[PDB]
């Protein structure tokens, strides 16, 4: 050990409370001139401080306000110098800064639960996917038709071939009860297409708005759960003609305890419910689609869907 | 502690307790599970 | 010492302070060396990996608890009394209740006797009337248990819904009860509560178990613990044949709890819920986790 | 389809962040994949109705962690016995203890283990239960046959379209064809004949047009699904003979000589499930079995298959070209292989092996997640066959 | 059912003969009641006498027969038997040409 | 002393300094023999031979450490909340870190509860208020490792190729990972370095693999090691179906370095690299190896 | 002194001296007896 | 009979053939002046270089041959070879209709 | 290496001298297998002696005559001295399938 | 010093250190050997 080297020691922070070195501690002949520092940084080497002993003839102190040493975290690593008059810097001690405390863990941590989600579909692929879980007429009721013959991107519907009504569960829950869905639909055909939020598991129970388009029964419904295929029309119905590419943004306010549904950029609601005997909460909070025609073609079916926790 | 004694008695492996009747009849189980479905009802 | 209080319930109802305030006052006071007492002992799976051996899980082991107690008094005959009003205290078919008392509570532990005890010294025990009796008692549950909070929720109405305040405090998971009346559709909470362990654990966090619709008279108690049948009728009719491959397969993970929901439909006569909810602790003793 | 120009703008401009960001999502796939490996097993029993109708009936959920020992193999073409050990104070064990005294029970017991939230699934018959004492600790030891056993009870009669003790002719059964409409062919005529030869026979039972709608299948507990004679993708043909033989012993060379599977599946109507591609498949009840053949190797196939490869270059596409008569078939390697990959390859989520590009190989070395037990090579022996007889 | 009558004071061959009905029964829940009736169908009178390990003369009971939990190798001498006696009536029923 | 530094850094994320400079501040200090510890535990195999034995290879076993701390306080309140501190800062399925600290640096082992810990003496606990628990944890992966070296090489051509500095300074072989954007076509190297495991040492001296063509949006993690799938997408698509059983065989032996090369077509954006180099080592501290 | 030495050895079985030959030929010859009169002379 | 010769100085294959005529004897009451003549049937010639069990290249004799003695895995692989060739030589034999 | 190498044939032979070649044991490979004992891998190999290809060495009904077109008598019988008869038989056979 | 530890031991024979794995694959290989070549081909 032929050159003097740092000794590896520890600092203790605590939160509310002044980050202090005793003089009695750092002993030694300081002329005068001399000038002690204590730099702190991170597993990266960014400086995160830098403070200034109180070199005296044979103590240094230090003192420094909490709101200070307030950013440093546990496992930063400090090092202290002494600069001696017309010398380079010399440190002494080196090691890390260790915080006695109460410690808080649910504070810096986010539970899964407590964050907000947004999920997003496309059917560009030409598959369903493993997000999408078949319900009402169980597995293999779901179908992606092209819409080739028109300047169109594939839609999400029920599998034509075996049913003309299905039902679709997003594989995940949501975290709030305030929703917001946006779905670009298109108008193939007479159909019926529900988008539903608030729904249980089974989707037993659920709120939705149904846009209906025919002949001439193009409107839309707020609708109640009766089960995946069944449901109740809740209120007056309002006219609207849905064209194709035409985007519906579903929002349910759960303070206003209100669904509605908006068409492309009004900033005014097309429909709007408020105070349905839905369950609310923790349980209810799936989300999903639904379609019903008489014939087996495509009637109205979503393109583009997105899915966000909120309003 | 735990090294020189049963704990490594343990990984040894069957030199203390163990039985010759259990393990037969084991062997045995696993012979029939193989071959039971594959032999004739005659 | 006054900072732990252990205490013994037996199969006959007698109470026992083996040690801390009061010990030694029924005559039987406890041995120091008791093995197996305080942690829960599990043991950890492993399967041959690529540096070694790799985790695969862990499996909790009943305790066998030996421990040492000490039946003492002045005369010969009494010692008798307290010997024998010991052994009396205990049971190999049915359990008895050994109880710790701290700051952070009082916890019990249902043990037996695993073998038999082993009293006395080399000479006859009247001599001495002070003999040693060593326990060899076994817990096949081996969490230390406070007593489960029960909920109740009885309502008129033929549609209800409520929401079961519910919070596991415990080191390790726990299996709720459930007692229904009939007649009714029941709908009960099986949420995931983030544990994984069917590949479902954000696909079942709000999860929904419909029971079938009770009718009069069967009245069912829906225990979610392993060891049990989930469904049971009352009156022995298979309830669990009407429910179509389907079961509550998720207990109460440690740290974890919101308020559930229950919902009844179809009750022409309303309908009562009983919520269970077990208060299990891998220790006799410990601060509160979260 | 979040692009690397997105995600850094996403981060603001740190390379760092995004890649933290990439290796998150890529840390988050990789933990569903260990839950999905991990993630317990569902055994569930289920009975007969009854009364004598049709449909499964739910008879309870043994718990993975309430087993004693647990043992199911999947074997290829060949019936399996699964073995489920329990304690005789569970409730399921105390079930079928009961069972055999019940007279209220039908005596046969199905039993569904489910992988992979029944992606995976053991479904068969009960074969007997044993109370077995450990030390005086007793315990129930329940044996079941897989869904295959079905096909050693299943017989081809000489005609199968006819009553039995009347007349029989000709001699022996013969139906040639591509192999796996053949095979399903054969199967679908002797469920037909077994459940009652109801209804006439059409030219070709999987033309499903040829079908009456109004026909009831929703008696049948078994069902084949394959397409018709014409469109049928199997290259090769099979000649199929029979005289009361059982099912499984006509079809066995044929399945050994063109690697097809047998592929057996119960449909839990009560979980949703559906199935479709078969005469009745809508009105099918809870609990029906269905079989289908599958070309999984895709030897026989056009575009070949991999036969062989070394660690460093992944498999060799090789492709069977026969010589004269078609008895003899040799390994003739693509050069230049541009075989395009599988759709499903692309698709997120899919994890499976398709016939046409297999893909996994398993390595061994000092650091190998698997253990090897044994690896086997042996010749061929004869280089001549005889077979014959009388002409 | 397969049962080892040790000390208890059933006779074999006395009380019970080879191929008589008796019934049995199994201390498993659900079953305790129930009483298995089965025509004796074999038992076998055993001892050993050496000085290592030392059983007296002991009666071990089979009630009824079952083809499914007989062991692999019975099954296996059973079927062998049955298909050498078939071989050789077929063999003797084959017409000469 | 002050030239070894060994902490705990639990599952819950509390932080105790078991030796060296400020050991003991949070009331846990650790007693002598701590046993498997320091070298990861390896067994050489064995083949009959014409002399004797032939040596067959080697195989790493997993870590099983068993180590003693002592819990102690001056009041036996306090130390009852330092014990359940410290029984909170374990687990069985999750591991917690165990880190020395020398003038080599930092190194961390990932270590378990392979069994329950052994608390407290012969007497209540209480009395003394300074007790021992022994624990049994193991290491599923048994090297000391570091953090490892990072480095990023991002382009906006169509077609490009850089150079990786790379070198091994530990004492046992690692397994390098790699995070490639997409769309691209990359072609990664996989030297053999010399090593031999294969019989083709100098063969693969500078093997490249191709991976398959990647898709838009189909970001790609590569890892080697053998723990864990080699190739697997963020998006979710099977990557690896598409890569006709090619592998990343070689791991960079120790004392080899060298500037792989990283090559990229095909790609229209223009993609990024990220190449992630782990420093295994066998031993808490060791001098670096040339 | 019977208790926790070679007496409760005897108790735990076959831990300590007790060969496989033995028992392997002695279960042969069980099968044997069991299945040798039944099996056919051809 | 089955003999082991350990440092015996009968040499097998060059003493004695397989299919040549030897006498043995056993040390049994009774029997001790008897020779047993067969004709030698098996030998086998086994080694084991293993580290925990090594054997030096080791002869063993069966004299004589019997089906009674014959263990049943034996008994049970002639069975079905014969059986096998006498089904073939019937379905070779049958006569068509 | 043998099973991937396509210039090698997949039959070997195996000659076990005892006593300088007076006493051999020779026989086809009949196969091998990769075996590990705690991790430690070694070949074990299993010959069949070469008195197993008279199990694969079968006389026809006339071993003098094409076997598809016609086999005549229904059995071939052969009589005379013991070893005679048996030592033709067989090279009656090689001939056939030479 | 041999006499009365593992040096008698050994005499005794697989009464400390052995296994079942091994043993009963032994057997079932050495029976394999004596009935493989005389088993038919079909």
């Amino acid at each position: 050990m032929l050159s003097t080297g740092p000794i590896m020691e520890t600092l203790t922070l605590t939160v509310g409370s002044a980050f202090e070195i005793p003089g009695w501690k750092l002993r030694g002949e300081y002329p005068a001139g001399t000038t002690s520092h204590l730099v702190f940084t991170d597993a990266a080497g960014g400086t995160l401080g830098e403070f200034e002993g109180t070199v005296s003839a044979k103590e240094i102190h230090y003192l420094q306000a909490p709101d200070d040493v307030k950013n440093i975290p546990h496992g930063a690593n400090f090092q202290l110098f002494v600069t001696y008059p017309s010398m380079q810097p010399q440190c002494l001690y080196f090691g890390t800064a260790i915080r006695k405390e109460p410690r808080y863990p649910l504070s810096t941590v986010v539970s899964p639960e407590d964050s907000a989600v947004q999920y997003k579909a496309n059917f560009v692929g030409q598959y369903i996917g493993p997000m999408w879980k078949p319900m009402g007429n169980g597995w293999g009721s779901l179908g992606i038709h092209t819409h080739a013959l028109i300047s169109e991107a594939p839609s999400m519907g029920p599998n034509y071939s075996l049913f003309s009504s299905a039902a679709a569960r997003w594989l995940w829950s949501m975290n709030m009860d305030s929703v917001t869905i946006v779905v670009r639909v298109l108008n193939v055909g007479a159909g019926k297409f529900n988008v539903i939020v608030c729904a249980d598991y089974q989707m037993q129970t659920y709120l939705g708005i149904q846009f209906e388009t025919g002949i001439s029964n193009n409107k839309v419904h707020v609708i109640t759960g009766d089960g995946p295929l069944n449901w109740g029309y809740q209120g007056d119905a309002v006219n609207n003609t849905t064209a194709n590419g035409d985007v519906y943004t579903i929002k349910y306010n759960d303070l206003l305890d209100t669904i509605s549904c908006y068409k492309g950029t009004s900033l005014t609601p097309l429909i709007e419910a408020s105070g349905l005997d839905v369950p609310h909460g923790e349980g209810f909070r799936y989300t999903g689609l639904a379609w019903n025609t008489a014939l087996l073609s495509p009637g109205v079916e979503p393109t583009a869907w997105e899915a966000k926790d909120g309003v | 502690s735990s090294g020189g004694g049963p704990a490594v008695v343990n990984n040894y492996g069957d030199i203390h307790t163990a039985n010759y009747d259990e393990f037969y009849k084991g062997q045995q189980r696993r012979e029939a599970q193989q071959q039971a479905p594959i032999l004739p009802v005659r | 010492t006054d900072f732990l209080k252990i205490e013994l319930i037996g199969r006959d109802g007698s109470h026992w302070v083996l040690s801390g305030p009061g010990m030694g006052q029924q005559g039987v006071t406890l041995n120091p060396n008791l093995q197996q007492f305080y942690d829960a002992p599990v043991k950890t799976l492993y399967v041959p990996g690529p540096f070694g051996e790799e985790y695969a899980g862990k499996r909790v082991q009943r305790r066998e608890i030996v421990f040492s107690v000490q039946a003492y008094d002045e005369d010969p005959d009494t010692w008798s009394t307290v010997d024998s009003l010991w052994r009396w205290a205990w049971d190999y078919d049915e359990e008895s209740e050994l109880r710790v008392s701290t700051s952070d509570g009082t916890r019990f532990l249902k043990v037996r006797l695993m073998e038999e005890p082993k009293p006395y010294y080399e000479k006859d025990p009247h001599i001495t009337a002070d003999n040693p009796i060593v326990m060899t008692v076994t817990a096949t549950f081996p969490y230390w248990q406070d007593e489960p909070e029960e909920l109740i929720w009885t309502t008129l109405s033929t549609e209800d819904m409520t929401r079961f305040p519910v919070r596991n405090d415990g080191d390790v998971p726990v299996w709720l009860k459930w007692t229904l009346t009939a007649p009714g559709l029941w709908i009960l909470p099986d949420f995931s509560w983030g544990n994984d362990m069917y590949s479902r654990g954000r696909e079942d966090l709000g999860r929904t178990v419909a029971m079938p619709e009770l009718v009069a008279g069967e009245h069912v108690s829906v225990d979610s613990d392993p060891r049990v049948q989930t469904l049971i009728a009352v009156n022995g009719m298979p309830t669990q044949n009407r429910w179509k491959g389907n079961d509550l397969l998720y207990p109460l993970m440690p740290g974890k709890g919101a308020e559930i929901p229950v919902q009844l439909k179809n009750a022409p006569e309303g309908g009562a819920c009983k919520l269970t909810r077990p208060r299990w602790y891998s220790r006799p003793w410990s601060r509160p986790g979260v | 389809a979040n692009n690397w120009t997105d995600i850094l703008a996403a981060s603001d401009g740190d390379e760092w962040a995004a890649f933290k960001t990439i290796e998150a999502q890529a840390d988050e796939v990789r933990a569903g994949h260990q839950a999905l490996r991990r993630a317990k097993p569902l055994i569930r029993l289920w009975m007969n109705n009854p009364d004598g109708s049709e449909g499964l009936v739910y008879v309870g959920r043994v718990d993975y962690d309430d087993t004693i020992r647990g043992s199911f193999p999947f074997k290829n073409n060949t019936p399996s016995q699964g073995v489920l050990e329990l304690r005789d104070d569970n409730y399921l064990a105390v079930w079928l203890k009961q069972l055999p005294n019940n007279p209220e029970l039908k005596k046969n017991v199905v039993i569904t283990v489910d992988f992979y939230g029944g992606k995976k699934r053991w479904s068969g018959l009960l074969d007997k239960w044993t109370i077995k004492s450990k030390e005086h600790v007793k315990y129930l030891e329940v044996t079941f046959n897989d869904d295959l056993t079905m096909l050693q009870y299943l017989l081809c009669p000489p005609n199968p379209a006819l009553p039995i003790p009347v007349l029989q002719f000709p001699r022996i059964f013969g139906i040639a064809g591509p192999a796996k409409w053949a095979i399903s062919t054969l199967i679908f005529i002797n469920l037909f004949r077994v459940q009652g030869n109801l209804w006439t026979l059409p030219d070709d039972p999987f033309n499903l047009e040829s079908w009456d709608d109004i026909l009831d299948w929703s008696d049948w507990q078994c069902f084949v699904k394959s397409n018709s004679f014409l469109l049928d993708d199997s290259s090769v043909w099979t000649f199929l003979s029979s005289r009361m033989n059982p099912v499984d012993s006509i079809i066995a060379d044929a399945l050994d000589d063109a690697q097809l599977t047998i592929t057996y599946r119960r449909v839990l109507t009560d979980d949703g499930e559906t199935a479709e591609g078969f005469p009745g498949a809508h009105g099918i009840k809870n609990g029906a079995l269905v079989f289908e053949i599958v070309d999984n190797s895709n030897a026989t196939a056009l575009e070949g298959t991999f036969f062989s490869g070394t660690i460093v270059d992944g498999f060799a596409r090789s492709v069977l070209l026969y010589g004269g008569g078609f008895v003899e078939d040799t390994l003739s390697v693509v050069s230049d292989d541009q075989t395009l990959q599988p759709d499903e390859y692309y698709q997120s989520g899919w994890l499976a092996t398709m016939a046409k590009m297999p893909w996994l190989v398993v390595r061994d070395n000092e650091w190998t997640p698997i253990e090897s037990s044994d690896l086997s090579w042996g010749p061929a022996k004869n280089v001549s066959v005889i077979v014959g007889g009388d002409n | 059912h397969l049962m080892a009558l040790h000390d208890s004071w059933i006779i074999p061959g006395l009380h019970i003969d080879i191929g008589q009905r008796m019934g049995s029964t199994v201390n498993s829940k659900g079953v305790e009641n129930i009483v298995w009736v089965n025509q004796l169908e074999e038992m076998t009178a055993a001892w050993d006498n050496s000085a290592g390990q030392t059983m007296p003369l002991s009666w071990v009971l089979k009630a009824g027969k079952s083809d499914r939990a007989m062991s692999i190798g019975e099954r296996v001498a059973r079927l062998a038997k049955k298909m050498s006696e078939a071989l050789n009536n077929v063999g003797v029923h084959i017409v000469q040409s």
